């Protein structure tokens, strides 16, 4: 039925501007409100602005009154977010809630875009493959890794074997340290299964056009 | 802006509710479920309640509360094109005043008049008397009761008019009483809200207190099921006839007293986040309430004078003055301690009167407050000039013949002036504003939007209610005549005037302000169909 | 800013067992406008309780809201696997709106030892002056986990950095990775590298070590 999805984000240098935007499904977005809430990498759920059903009754927060600006096209259905003068405190995951009466809440959310700011610059990754120490004890039960070094920014994909082996796998998530993350992941497989059949962590970095194999061969 | 405020909710619930009870709660609803199927009219009175009338109440105290401006200043805020609205209103209240007021007068004077042993309004062998005196009601129309010609021979003088031509001398009497009443009313309103809300809180409770000892003095009188049965035995053929329909429409719509810049008006002076959709539901419910306790009141003691005084049941119960000014005080006159009874039942009459007109003044005050600046400032200079017209031009209700008077203003004056201007104020702000404009507003004062139930009551039942009113009024005219005196034709014309004059001010301002912008036509529009709070 | 803090803010808990969770207000709020949200991990928020307790459609009767004015509670009857999740209180009685600090919902299980697992840094990175050693600490119980490198018996602290998983949906596990960075150069001037663990498990920690030279 109704549905919100939000489109935009991506990082931005300080003091940048970017704009979002939801497109609203599967009701009359004409009448209701609309607000924007958004969620640092610390989890702390924070309201932005709330625009009223015929956009005559705008609210914001004063973290961004004066840089941020939210608006509605209830002819093509899309609520909006124009944002200027960033900082880095609004490095977040911006969430598109839907909530006319106050006294029921927010009825629906939307997946959320996700906004990030500094004056880091982008680095893509090089994925490194973590074979066991040479020649010791099988164990019945072998652990390989992947290890995902050096990259910026958030996110990566990886998966094992196209996404085959989805049992006995630990991705961790990714550690920020000076301006760039470390990402590892672990999965354990039978030693009958290794290097019987051969393992692959596949690493993708949409942000820096990377899409890398990486097979696990002992030494 | 920083506009003031009610010195607290209830003071403006209490102002409310006692603008909203008045005399058409004692003195028209019991008759209705009597001549409409006793307790089955109850049923086309609460659909006509729920549809009708209460969408619009509730309407005028979200406007009121919302545009924060008095009856005027917030229409021409609202639609500039149709800001003659505020202005025919304003006229309308201000006509009201002119005459309206008498009642609270009469009252009065009965109260003054009840200082005494044995009442006077109960023998026949008086100055005042004709040989066609009855003790008690009968139905031949040449021979009245002792508390009818009490009524039109001593304390109005009637009988020495020969018309709305002749006036008559002016009896000093109630030209002092009627100055008692402005009195009230100016030490009541000079200051305003401040005092307002605050000694409406004895004029608004007051009539409970009445009402109370009035009901249990009423239900142990030999006789009062009787009444009971008369007010409230159902004949659901009634609800098959569409005159009863029109009457409890007519009856619903006119009690709750809406488009008259009162409502916007005291509404106006709330919090912008007062839960006004739960003020309309609550004091809507209690004006209806009081009704049906008042009827109870009035048919006990209505059927105590069927059983105990030997009267025809149609030879008594009867509607407007004529009930709380001759039948009603005729049975009180047999009633043991009669002397009581009769002064706490005139002072429920003041205070439901007083009550109800603060509303309509302070519609005036308000309205002129919001628009003249240097009178807002002015206020208790203003109003003492107000009620000085008042009592000026208010003699003519003091005259000999000021029955006359009275009768004509009250078939006239405010009638068809205030369908008309609620007609045009239903569709202003339905169509013209908008409902998801309207509604929009108000979710952001109370948090909810109102429902789809309501808004569909905004925008079409409301237009036809009012039509089926309309229709209903015009379909049963005839040229104005009270008891066996008709009216000349240059007096029905009069009345006409006086009911235009009002709301001519819708196109003749419609038409002022249209040719007094620049632009094309469908430019000049959108300059007067966008509100002031969109252009900010 | 009408502040709402959430206690406790990480609370496990058996399954079947009783939750309550509050929300305090730094300023009275109506009952008609405090509302409750469940977000799981990974996922938007979700609309849970709205006017301190009446349930949201779908959320079962086994949860329920009650409070007032400035304190505000969460409860769960009989709290299941499927409840593992961060609720979070929000206010919509003024502006600007507030959500609450949050609580996190874990699930309580019996304890469990991790699987050490040691790597050395591969040939790839080796070519570049890097050389990162990794140990992986996988499926145990409760959260809390500490490592200690031992670069040839002494140990080192700097330069490491840690990763701790979500609890599992399985076996409600934690699994925490430790990557110590060392450039090429004083990675080959040292022989034997080492990585203890020191649970709750053990009184003595479960080490696993190598050598360069294999
Ligand atoms: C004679 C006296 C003593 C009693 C008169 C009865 C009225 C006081 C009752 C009878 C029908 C009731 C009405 C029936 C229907 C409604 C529609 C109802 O709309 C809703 O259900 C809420 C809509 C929403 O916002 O979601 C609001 C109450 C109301 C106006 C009630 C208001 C009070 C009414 C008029
Ligand atoms: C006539 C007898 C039999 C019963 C009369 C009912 C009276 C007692 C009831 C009906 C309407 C009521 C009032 C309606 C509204 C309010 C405003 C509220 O915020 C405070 C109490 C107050 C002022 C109520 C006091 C009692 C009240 C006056
Ligand atoms: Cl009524
Ligand atoms: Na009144
Ligand atoms: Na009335």
């Amino acid at each position: 039925e109704v549905q919100l999805v939000e489109s935009g984000g991506g990082l931005v240098k300080p003091g940048g501007s970017l704009k979002l935007s939801c497109a609203a499904s599967g009701f009359t977005f004409s009448s209701y409100a609309m607000s924007w809430v958004r969620q640092s990498p610390e989890k702390r759920l924070e309201w932005v602005a709330e625009i009223s059903s015929g956009g005559r009754y705008i609210y914001y927060s004063d973290t961004v009154t004066g840089r941020f600006t939210i608006s509605r096209d209830n002819a093509r259905n899309i609520l909006h977010l124009e944002m200027s003068s960033l900082r880095s405190e609004d490095t977040a995951m911006y969430y598109c809630a839907r909530g006319e009466v106050r006294q029921r809440g927010f009825d629906y959310w939307g997946q959320g875009t996700t906004l990030t700011v500094s004056s880091a610059k982008t680095t893509a990754p090089s994925v490194y493959p973590l074979a066991p120490v040479c020649g010791d004890t099988t164990g019945s039960s072998v652990t390989l890794g992947c290890l995902v070094k050096g990259y910026f920014p958030e996110p990566v994909t990886l998966t094992w074997n196209s996404g085959s082996l989805s049992s006995g796998v630990h991705t961790f998530p990714a550690v920020l340290q000076s301006d760039l993350y470390t990402l590892s992941s672990s999965v354990t497989v039978t030693s009958s299964t290794w290097p019987s059949q051969s393992i692959t962590c596949n690493v993708a970095h949409p942000a820096s056009s990377t899409k890398v194999d990486k097979k696990i061969e002992p030494r | 802006d920083e506009r003031e405020t009610w010195s607290g909710k209830v003071d403006f619930l209490l102002s409310v509710i006692g603008y909203a009870v008045g005399l058409a709660n004692v003195w028209r609803f019991p008759y209705l479920c009597y001549k409409n199927g006793g307790g089955a009219f109850l049923v086309p009175y609460g659909i006509m309640l729920a549809v009708g009338g209460i969408p619009l109440f509730y309407m005028e105290l979200a406007l009121g509360q919302h545009n924060r401006k008095g009856a005027i200043t917030c229409w021409g805020r609202l639609v500039p094109l149709f800001k003659g609205i505020g202005y025919a209103v304003v006229l309308i209240s201000f006509y009201l005043n002119f005459y309206y007021n008498v009642i609270i007068a009469w009252s009065l004077r009965f109260f003054f008049a009840s200082f005494t042993n044995s009442l006077p309004w109960t023998s026949c062998n008086n100055i005042w008397n004709t040989p066609n005196c009855r003790p008690f009601e009968g139905h031949v129309e040449g021979f009245q009761s002792a508390a009818s010609e009490y009524f039109n021979r001593y304390i109005l003088e009637l009988n020495r008019s020969e018309g709305i031509h002749d006036l008559g001398a002016i009896k000093w009497d109630m030209a002092l009483c009627l100055l008692i009443v402005y009195l009230i009313c100016y030490f009541s309103l000079w200051k305003g809200i401040s005092t307002s809300g605050k000694v409406v809180w004895f004029t608004a409770l007051f009539p409970y207190a009445a009402l109370l000892i009035l009901l249990i003095r009423g239900l142990t009188l030999p006789g009062s099921f009787l009444g009971i049965q008369y007010y409230l035995t159902p004949n659901f053929s009634a609800i098959y006839k569409a005159e009863v329909w029109a009457d409890a429409a007519t009856q619903v719509f006119f009690s709750l007293g809406p488009g008259l810049g009162s409502l916007l008006a005291y509404a106006s002076y709330n919090k912008y986040h007062n839960n006004v959709y739960k003020d309309a539901l609550l004091t809507s419910f209690i004006n209806s309430a009081t009704s049906f306790i008042a009827g109870f009141v009035i048919f006990s003691v209505l059927g105590y004078m069927a059983h105990t005084l030997g009267v025809r049941i149609e030879d008594v119960a009867t509607s407007g003055p004529g009930l709380v000014f001759v039948v009603y005080p005729a049975a009180i006159a047999t009633m043991p301690a009669s002397t009581f009874w009769a002064l706490i039942f005139f002072m429920m009459l003041a205070t439901l009167g007083l009550d109800s007109q603060f509303g309509t003044v302070e519609a005036i005050i308000t309205a002129l407050s919001d628009e003249f600046p240097k009178i807002k400032r002015n206020r208790e200079l203003f109003v003492a000039g107000l009620f000085s017209l008042y009592f000026v031009v208010g003699l003519a209700s003091c005259t000999q013949g000021g029955f006359y008077f009275f009768h004509l203003l009250d078939r006239y004056a405010a009638g068809y002036s205030i369908l008309v201007a609620v007609f045009f104020e239903a569709i202003a702000v339905s169509w013209i504003y908008g409902t998801n404009r309207f509604s929009e507003d108000i979710r952001d004062m109370i948090g909810f939007p109102p429902g789809r139930y309501w808004q569909v009551c905004w925008r079409f039942v409301a237009p036809i209610f009012l039509l089926f009113i309309t229709v209903y009024l015009l379909i049963g005219y005839e040229p104005l005549t009270y008891a066996d005196y008709v009216y000349p034709s240059w007096a029905n014309a009069l009345g006409w005037c006086i009911a235009g004059s009002s709301v001519v001010m819708i196109p003749a301002v419609a038409i002022f302000k249209l040719l007094s912008t620049p632009g094309s036509l469908r430019q000049r529009f959108t300059i007067l169909t966008t509100p002031w709070r969109d252009q900010q | 800013e009408n502040v709402l803090t959430q206690s406790p803010a990480i609370m496990s808990t058996s399954p079947g067992e009783k939750v309550t969770m509050t929300c305090r207000a730094s300023s009275s709020v109506g009952s008609s406008y405090l509302h409750w949200y469940q977000q799981k991990s990974g996922a938007s928020p979700k609309l849970w309780i709205y006017s301190t307790s009446n349930l949201a459609s779908g959320v079962p009767a086994r949860f329920s809201g009650s409070g007032s004015g400035t304190s505000y509670s969460l409860t769960i009857s009989s709290v299941e696997a499927e409840d593992a999740a961060t609720y979070y209180c929000q206010q919509f009685s003024g502006y600007p709106l507030t959500f609450g600090s949050g609580t996190k919902l874990e699930m309580k299980r019996a304890d469990a030892a991790p699987t050490v697992s040691i790597f050395p840094p591969s040939s790839e990175q080796l070519t570049s002056g890097g050389a990162s050693v990794v140990c992986f600490l996988n499926n145990f119980y409760p959260k809390d986990i500490n490592v200690k490198w031992k670069i040839d018996g002494s140990e080192r602290q700097n330069g490491v950095l840690n990763s701790w998983t979500d609890q599992d949906s399985k076996d409600s596990t934690y699994s925490m990775s430790s990557t110590l960075t060392l450039t090429k150069d004083e990675y080959e001037r040292h022989n034997s590298y080492t990585c203890e663990a020191t649970h709750k498990t053990s009184t003595s920690p479960i080490v696993k070590s190598f050598n360069r030279n294999e």
